């Protein structure tokens, strides 16, 4: 069975998830008791400021403690939600594309490459005139491979980038204290919004266009019913339309993401 | 075997030699056949004038012998044609051998940057 | 076998690295000790004249002299660790990030071109119908070549950039004793960060992609079990996906380096 | 016996001479050639082999076309950038004194700033492509002069190495001009 | 005979006139330019046709010559197309700007339209410098390429590989310079104002 995007996604997702999430766990889980101990020591320090001297607005110290507790809770719960959220996003990609993505792409490419292989059989039968059929097969194969590969590559880039951003999540959440750190956090949010809009847009348009292309490839056969020139032209024209649209979408997605603010 | 350029020159020369030998043997055999026809005309013109029944029987048998010789000639010509086809096939097979050797996956060398 | 990426890498790390690096380092090794003795004389004599002239040595003079001496010693040790760390980085950075550094790339290309050579052999066997396999081999060869070449070209450009940036390093580091020359130092620091990010990203990602491609295509065999059109389409898809990811990386690296500031 | 660039540069020098002739009436390398020769010869031996069979040998024709295309694209990219920068710098020098005349007015110092920026950019571009193109094309020429189609060297290995080197050099030649422009903008 | 750029430019010019210039007239009411490039492309296609004829002659090895013909054909076609296309775009830009010049210029009565008039003049200057740049550079490169292709022959004197490589290198170099040209034109136009 033509299962190629399935094992590639499996291997790359296994590497990314296991490696990065294991790193984040080994860090955060060991850190957590240290963070709690540090918070207790900070409480003792404000105890010194209460009892000895040099204090300022104790009710305000309530605001500072509230902010710090919020940051710590966000960081720890965000580490847990990250450990769950890698799987959450991985599942969200196929469901968003369907409303699996890899199976759909593989089936459409399977139809395209079945047509290419039948053209190759036709070429191999003649053995003298069987080079025009060979070129036909090459054209179909290149078109289908181009479409499937560009789409899968952009999806994989989005998934890896989102996983890396989630992995770095706790650092930038702990880095929301000061004003420059808030400047960091704003750019982090900009990037994650950019990549999320990218992955959703590609899921939708990729699903629609590749279902159209799979249907068209299924409707083609190399026999006396159809004029082969028209069918090959339709295949290449549809492939080029799809590839240019998928190529020009991410610029628009990034532009709108930046324009939101 | 040897250098591939040696293979190329040997194949080219062998093809040219094969074609030329075919043509030349054809011509030589043709004037041979002309000699044979002159001999046949002589035999008949001399057989018109026998005198005793034994003489005519003997020269009839000699004519039968010349007929047998011509049949042997026909066998030889068919046989040369078969040899020509066989050696054309051999030359094509040597071309195939060189072509397989140049492209063969058993090669391992690679030009190296120096 | 296929020995091109490691010898090309070695030759590049020899010729241009030797010329620029050793010319700059030979000049610096020639000219520092004299300058250092001169600096000691200048500062000790400054402090002698302040002792025996107009008052110009409060704790401030000690402060200014201390920081300037720190910068000068940093740049000199920067030349020494320039020779040492240029050697160490060129040797280790790709290898340590993701045996040997380019040996994985060479092995993967070796598998790819062995399969292409098998296709060429089958093409030459028939010699009349054996042109379909010729196009198969050409397509496979172009795919593997484009992937390996993109990866190697980005790696080579990144290492050359690091070598040149480190070679200019001492001058730029010495070039922050004033304010505007500090403004010029900032862009050199930004570029160093940019190309460090570049080497890290391509090292990891391209190592992963080459390992995946090598396993996939070494698995590939030309017989009566695997549909040849399916396998060739898969190889083309993998090549194009990897090319897309590697083309999208450098913009990511440069943008992140600019964002850090 | 491969002379391509030399007539091109000589004609461009003729055009530059016409430009300086205009301005006067007012005021009244081979390394790539040699490397591409070796590349094209190693491509043409493939055509020879393909022609010898004349029925079986089309793979050799495709190999020759691939080699020819790789070498042609590489040499063409390098020479195109070299020639572009050469003609642009010559034209800017020809218009130089008119731009330097902008000393008369304080506001026209922006003209000189832009002029100097462009001149420094194209000078850096000359330096960068000169050095890098020379090194890469020498490497490619050595590799292709080492290439052969005989019973020892593998066709796939040789051609794959050729195409890999060609694409690598094209990628580098594409990245250099942006770096040159960025450096020129930053320094100025 | 090779009439490709001449009829194309003639049709574009007449459909520009009738549909823009006469409308501008209504609003008011209230040696050849392409001969050299046509000859150069004619010579290139002549060489391609010679290659195709040789390819047809052999009928057994007649695929290598077909491929050479295709390479020559693609190179000359791409270069001539790039040049003529940029010329067409520039011509249509100047024609539209001249059609709409009256209104945009008369808009400068009120001071708030100074920015609009500046943008209009910026477009006009950009596309004028653009037409000048293609005129000069592309005329030179068409002359060079036409000379090379016309002096090309398929004979025992000239090696096929060298000639094909020469045509490819010239075509690619010319395309690279003509791709770099519009950026330079836009930069100079922006720096002008």
């Amino acid at each position: 069975a033509f299962e190629l995007f399935t094992p590639l996604f499996n291997k790359i997702d296994q590497t990314t998830a296991t490696y990065v999430t294991d790193i984040s766990s080994r860090a955060i889980a060991a850190i957590t008791p240290v963070v709690s101990v540090g918070l207790t020591l900070g409480f003792i320090t404000y105890g010194w400021l209460i009892i000895r001297g040099a204090v300022e607005m104790p009710v305000a110290e309530f605001l500072n403690r509230c902010l710090r507790i919020g940051i710590i809770v966000s960081i720890a719960l965000a580490g847990g939600l990250y450990q769950g959220e890698i799987a959450n996003a991985i599942t969200t990609v196929p469901d968003e594309l369907a409303s699996s993505a890899a199976a759909l792409v593989d089936q459409s490419a399977q139809q395209g490459f079945d047509r290419a292989s039948e053209a190759f059989e036709e070429a191999g039968f003649f053995s003298s005139d069987g080079l025009l059929y060979g070129l036909f097969g090459i054209i179909i194969l290149l078109a289908t491979g181009l479409l499937a590969a560009i789409g899968g590559a952009f999806l994989l880039l989005a998934k890896i980038a989102l996983a890396l951003l989630a992995g770095l999540g706790p650092l930038f959440i702990l880095a929301l204290i000061w004003q420059p750190t808030h400047r960091f956090f704003d750019q982090w949010a900009q990037q994650v919004l950019n990549y999320g809009l990218l992955i959703v847009l590609f899921a939708a348009v990729f699903g629609l266009l590749m279902q159209i292309f799979g249907s068209y490839m299924a409707d083609l056969r190399f026999d006396g019913a159809q004029n082969v020139a028209y069918a090959i032209g339709g295949s290449v024209i549809l492939s080029i339309v799809s590839i240019v649209l998928l190529m020009q979408l991410p610029s628009i997605a990034s532009g709108l993401a930046g324009g939101i603010g | 075997n040897g250098s591939v350029a040696d293979m190329r020159r040997s194949i080219e020369e062998r093809s040219r030699t094969a074609a030329a030998t075919d043509k030349a043997v054809g011509l030589r055999a043709y004037e041979g056949a002309q000699q044979r026809l002159a001999q046949i005309e002589g035999l008949m013109d001399e057989i018109s004038r026998t005198q005793d029944q034994k003489a005519i029987e003997e020269l009839q048998a000699r004519i039968a012998g010349e007929q047998a010789a011509i049949q042997n000639e026909t066998t030889k010509l068919q046989m040369i044609a078969q040899l020509r086809q066989a050696e054309q096939a051999l030359i094509s097979e040597q071309r195939r051998e060189r072509n397989m050797r140049i492209l063969s996956s058993g090669n391992q060398g690679m030009p190296t940057i120096q």
